[PDB]
């Protein structure tokens, strides 16, 4: 029973400091490369920072570089984000996302519940459709086009489909635009080519409604889509 | 005298069997395939050198992916390699350091292991916690696990040194069927392509054809002079090779119910310990104690090549399920990937 | 004593097998080896453009 | 490499580092194969010094691992090569069964078979002659000459025991590569484990001075 | 026409100061052809014997390379390989016309600071072979002594202190001599000699010779000597500090090892002393010889109108060093 629990949110004065703690409990935390992704109050997801297994590799988004410091305590099973000089553009819900990288692994599989923090060159993923109404039992087709070709030389085409249901944390659906995530029904099917991708859902039911995000994992700014919203 | 008459009847019946399998042996396989043009010389270059182990590696098995393989050494850990990039995807610390066998499930979720501890421990790779975890410990053998082969994610056949092969049920953890016809330590094991019946080679110098569903010795193949340490089916499923301590490989046929030919050589006197056919079955790989592998033209018995890359005797040997590469594995703690 | 009986019953159940001549069981092995000669990347080494090693 | 292949290589390197650390940690423990005749005094020496059975004990900052394998009824020649590169071979012989059925000749056969094996051509043998206190009085009643007819000596303990020692230490055919350390298992607190420690430090010193290229 | 020890050349850097028409002749004018041929035959003899001993050691090591590649010992193989390469570099002088190609230019003047790449590069390649082989062998010897010290510190236990220092040893021992030789080549101090029959550092300006030779050799004496004394003291103290009555055989082998280390340490010390003594004798005699020779030739000039032993002793010091590195494998 894997669980990521974030704590350290609240109202901060701008230019202040705060530290968010994501206490992991229910898996080998030492083996998982951990991410931080944030979501503006009504906008799509946005990558913040990442620290690999053994803390041997770190990256940051250019927006939060220098100000934010990611760190993990493997013995205590806790992931930190020591953020300094908070701007008015950091008022967002922060998710800690586990990800394990080996041949055939499903990174970004489990997402934390999210902590609300409020204050007083790269690849661009274009989700053209931003809203499409649908009735249950039908077949829906969500599209996502990239700028750079995500089909790597080794054959892997690094594109991930996330679904965020209302008042929930986004869950992994498809990794590398073909492979179904563990515990996902076989209604969802990923297809496409380089710079053109499509998530098709056959026999849509009342659980598929929400926002579908399109994330690339080719290089290390991790850029999400604007998000396609399903309604009734 | 009801024992003596019964033993004499057994002897007469064995003489009848030999007479029958002699009556239907007119042309030597070598004589039929005399006009087939040879495969020339097969030169294979070591592509990868999977270099992680710190002791003699004893077993090795390819995943059905033809990319992931698992090697079990006596340092007390079996590693799962990405052959294409020589990356280690898992390093599973074992309870017992003494390991003689290793199997990779055809689905790729499970990996079996066993040795001198008599327990065939099965590990669960694809778990929710990201750490390889011991699924079951299949105890019940009284010898030592010499070979393990997966049928499904549920069934596994095991080859112990108590002269018995057993078919297990992983969930329940109990023996479903116990195949007991041998009179010596059962050293090797090989599933048919359809997994409807398997074959085991024992220290009795005799291979036996078992039926997984019945549990009865269908046919018994004799001819070897010493312990047979390796069995492998022909890709057809109607023939299997047998490596022994005679330094000779023999290709037995299931339908003809006898040996077809022998893969011997004069300056080869070290006991072979691993066999494997190529994807087409034309060339028979063979891992000797000369510290080198050999490549026999499995239809003509003339040697085609030599995979001489190892500083110690090759233990394990496996051809990929797409016949792209072989992977020899020796006591020098390295396992090359030839092509 | 019953072990000898078991061995006799084993050899009895092993003696009533429908054998085929080696002339046929050899032709089948040869025909199979020949039919799949193109799908053997160790017999005919594939070019480095499609050899993943 | 890509974003994921780099992280996969990082994981590979990290588990390779852990594998190396586990290897160098486990390679500093001295390993000893425990052999002996069928129903000999193995129990006494395995209990005093603390499928396959492994007993891990420490003595004067030296971690010993004894692999009591004799519980395995199979072809010994088919798994004995797993135990090559072991430091010593603790070989216990029940000294009291010189007459019982013989069994002493069977223990001599086993010793002769394992001491002159292909794999143990250099591994020194720590021969324990246990059940000394029974053998002490047993020879006064039953003469040893029934076991060794070529023995013309006094029917006393100190001569008969020394004769058995000389007959066992004779069976090794390479007196330059491998040594044989004999002890008469005593009920004293730690003299048995002390003797094992002494023999093991001796073979370790010889191995180290060989590794320096100096011997 | 100019004087006897000057040969008529036209190369700009070649000529002697205030005499543009001619520089310095090929053969060292301070020595007679008799001394030249005697020294050549002597160098041939000891160079050949050194090469033979080092090649025997290399052959003994390579014959069983699998089981005989234990790391604290294989350093002897590496020292012997370095000294074998050094001896080959020394004997490369012995060939028809090669000596004139190695000691002098195509004009006829002996080579004075000759990283040039103008006419010939043979002087540079032989200088680098000899100097790098010597310095690599010597630093390898110091690494060997360190490896022995640290190994004897952990004698009678399974704790291997050289588990992860083989790479670091290799990097250091192959880096330091390379940095030193390329530094010498950049400063362009490579002079030639007729009697020595090779190119070496700092013949004219003995400051650079003194520095680049006696500073490494003095340094390695101090470090090697220190580690060797610590190793012998360890081996001495083990007999008492072992809590388990080590056998008479183990004590016998420890005592035999202490003896070998002691005599080998004294042999290395003796060789360094011989080197230093010979170098300082030459440093002192040169100041008198540069004047006495010019006076002896001015005699004939106005009429018109050294000790070879110390050279032999110094080359004996180096070749004896090579043989004393080879003698370790005599079992
Ligand atoms: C000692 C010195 C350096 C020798 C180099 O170390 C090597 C390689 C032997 C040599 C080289 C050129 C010689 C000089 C050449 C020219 C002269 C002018 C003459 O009138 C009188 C003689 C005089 C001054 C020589 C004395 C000896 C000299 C200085
Ligand atoms: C080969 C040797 C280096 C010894 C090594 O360091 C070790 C191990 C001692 C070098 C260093 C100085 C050189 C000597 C210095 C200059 C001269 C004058 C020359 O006219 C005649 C030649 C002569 C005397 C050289 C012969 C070769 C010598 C001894």
């Amino acid at each position: 029973d894997v669980q990521l629990v974030e704590s350290g949110g609240g109202l901060v004065q701008p230019g202040g400091s705060r530290k968010l703690s994501c206490s992991a409990s229910g898996f080998a935390f030492s083996s998982f490369g951990m991410h931080w992704v944030r979501q503006a109050p009504e906008k799509g997801l946005e990558w913040v920072a990442y620290i690999s297994s053994g803390s041997g590799t770190i990256y940051y988004a250019d927006t939060v570089k220098g100000r934010f410091t990611i760190s993990r305590d493997d013995p205590k099973n806790t992931l930190f984000l020591q953020m300094t000089s908070l701007r008015s553009e950091d008022t967002a819900m922060y998710y800690c996302v586990r990800s394990i990288y080996y041949y055939g692994s499903s990174p970004f599989d489990f997402w934390g519940q999210g902590t609300t923090l409020t204050v007083s060159s790269d690849i661009v993923m274009t989700q053209a459709t931003s809203s499409v109404p649908v009735t249950p039992g039908e077949s829906v087709s969500i599209s996502c086009r990239s700028s750079k070709s995500l089909l790597h030389s080794n054959g892997n085409t690094y594109l991930y489909w996330f679904l965020q249901r209302p008042g929930q944390s986004p869950q992994l659906l498809i990794y590398r635009m073909s492979n179904l995530a563990s515990g996902v029904p076989d209604r969802f099917s990923g297809s496409g080519s380089g710079t053109a991708f499509t998530l098709t859902i056959s026999r849509l039911e009342a659980e598929d409604v929400g926002v579908y995000y399109c994330m690339q994992h080719l290089e290390y700014p991790l850029t999400f889509g604007a998000g396609t919203k399903l309604e009734l | 005298s009801e024992l003596d008459q019964l033993r004499q009847e057994a002897e007469q019946l064995k003489n009848q069997i030999r007479d029958a399998r002699k009556a239907c042996a007119d042309a030597t396989l070598s004589q039929i395939t005399n006009n087939i043009d040879p495969v020339g010389r097969i030169q294979m270059r070591t592509r990868r050198t999977l270099r992680g182990h710190l002791a003699k590696i004893y077993a090795m098995h390819w995943g059905t992916d033809s990319r992931l393989l698992v090697s079990a050494s006596q340092d007390g850990k079996l590693i799962i390699w990405d052959s294409y990039t020589t990356n280690k995807v898992h390093a599973i610390p074992l309870r017992s350091s003494w390991v003689m066998t290793c199997a990779y499930a055809p689905s790729g979720n499970y990996v079996a292991c066993g040795g001198l501890d008599n327990i065939c421990s099965i590990y669960n790779l694809k778990t929710r916690e990201g750490n390889v975890r011991v699924s079951r410990e299949l105890a019940g053998h009284t010898g030592y696990l010499s070979c393990c082969r997966f049928l499904d994610d549920n069934q596994i056949v095991t080859s112990s040194g108590d002269t018995t092969c057993a078919l297990w049920d992983i969930e329940t953890g109990q023996q479903t069927t116990t195949f007991t016809g041998h009179t010596g330590d059962v050293m090797s094991l090989s599933l048919a392509p359809d997994t409807r019946l398997f074959v085991s080679g024992a220290c009795d110098a005799s291979a036996k054809l078992w039926d997984v569903r019945e549990g009865m010795c269908r046919q018994t193949f004799t001819g070897h002079e010493s312990d047979i340490n390796a069995i492998c089916f022909f890709p057809n499923g109607n023939a299997f090779a047998t490596g022994s301590d005679d330094a000779t490989c023999r290709l037995f046929d299931l339908r003809a119910d006898q040996e077809l030919m022998t893969y011997s050589h004069d300056n080869i006197i070290c006991g072979i310990t691993s066999v494997s056919f190529s994807k087409s079955g034309r060339l028979l790989l063979a891992g000797y104690d000369d510290f080198n592998c050999n490549v026999w033209d499995a239809l003509k018995a003339d040697r085609a090549g030599v995979l001489a890359g190892h500083d110690n005797r090759v233990s394990c040997l496996g051809v990929t399920d797409d016949g792209m590469a072989v992977a020899t594995g020796s006591w020098d703690s390295f396992l090359k990937i030839w092509n | 004593i019953a072990q000898a009986r078991k061995l006799v019953e084993q050899l009895k159940m092993e003696a009533n097998i429908d054998r085929i001549k080696v002339s046929k069981a050899a032709a089948d092995l040869m025909a199979y080896c020949e039919a799949h000669a193109k799908e053997d990347p160790l017999l005919t080494p594939v070019p480095a453009s499609e050899n993943p090693f | 490499l890509s974003a994921e292949d780099k992280a996969a290589v990082e994981r590979s390197k990290m588990i390779d580092r852990n594998l190396r650390e586990d290897g160098e940690k486990a390679a500093r423990e001295v390993k000893l194969l425990l052999l002996g005749a069928g129903e000999s005094g193995k129990s006494t020496i395995v209990k005093q010094m603390k499928g396959i059975v492994e007993t891990h004990f420490t003595f004067k900052d030296l971690h010993f691992k004894m692999f009591d394998v004799g519980g395995q009824r199979s072809e010994r020649k088919k798994w004995i090569h797993c135990f090559e590169g072991v430091t010593a071979i603790i070989f216990c012989v029940a000294l009291s069964d010189y007459d019982l059925v013989n069994r002493m000749h069977e223990s001599m056969k086993l010793f002769d078979s394992i001491c002159n094996n292909k794999w143990f051509t250099d591994t020194s043998i720590i021969l324990f002659l246990n059940k000394k206190d029974l053998f002490e009085e047993k020879i006064k009643k039953s003469p040893l000459t029934i076991c060794y007819p070529e023995y013309a000596g006094s029917n006393t303990y100190e001569e008969a025991a020394a004769y058995i020692q000389c007959q066992f230490e004779d069976l090794n055919k390479r007196k330059d590569t491998k040594e044989i350390y004999t002890h008469f298992t005593c009920a004293t607190d730690t003299k048995n484990v002390q003797f094992v420690f002494d023999a093991v430090t001796d073979v370790i010193i010889k191995n180290n001075l060989k590794d320096c290229g100096l011997f | 026409q100019c004087e006897v020890p000057l040969v008529r050349t036209d190369n700009p850097k070649s000529w002697y100061e205030d005499v543009e028409g001619c520089g310095i002749q090929c053969q060292n004018p301070l020595f007679t052809e008799a001394e030249h041929q005697d020294m050549h035959s002597y160098i041939a003899a000891f160079g050949a014997v050194t090469g033979l001993c080092t090649l025997f050691t290399l052959a003994t090591f390579v014959a069983d390379w699998r089981n005989s590649n234990r790391y604290p010992a294989v350093i002897l193989f590496y020292v012997n390989a370095c000294f074998f390469v050094g001896s080959i570099g020394w004997l490369a002088q012995f060939m028809d016309g090669a000596r004139r190609e190695i000691v002098c230019r195509a004009d006829g003047t002996m080579r004075l600071g000759e990283p040039t790449s103008n006419e010939t590069l043979s002087c540079v390649i032989i200088f680098v072979i000899v100097y790098y082989a010597l310095m690599a062998g010597v630093v390898w010897f110091v690494v060997l002594t360190y490896a022995w010290h640290t190994s004897f510190k952990a004698l009678g236990t399974t704790y291997q202190p050289l588990s992860g220092k083989t790479s670091y040893f290799h990097l250091l021992t192959w880096s330091l001599p390379f940095v030193l030789t390329v530094a010498i080549l950049a400063v362009a101090q490579v002079d030639g000699d007729s009697v020595s029959g090779i190119c070496f550092v700092g013949y004219k300006n003995y400051r650079y010779r003194a520095g680049f030779v006696l500073a490494p050799i003095g340094l390695v004496l101090i470090v090697g000597g220190y580690f060797l004394i610590r190793g012998v003291m360890t081996l001495f103290s083990i007999k008492s500090n072992h809590p388990g009555l080590l056998s008479e055989k183990a004590a016998s082998k420890i005592n035999e090892t202490m003896l070998r280390l002691g005599i080998f340490g004294f042999l290395a010390f003796g060789f360094v002393l011989i080197t230093f003594s010979c170098h300082f004798y030459d440093f002192f005699n040169q100041a008198e010889w540069e004047r006495s020779f010019r006076d002896y030739v001015l005699c004939q000039a106005n009429v018109t109108i050294p000790s070879l032993l110390v050279e032999k002793i110094n080359l004996f010091a180096m070749f004896g060093t090579g043989i004393a590195m080879s003698t370790w494998v005599w079992t």
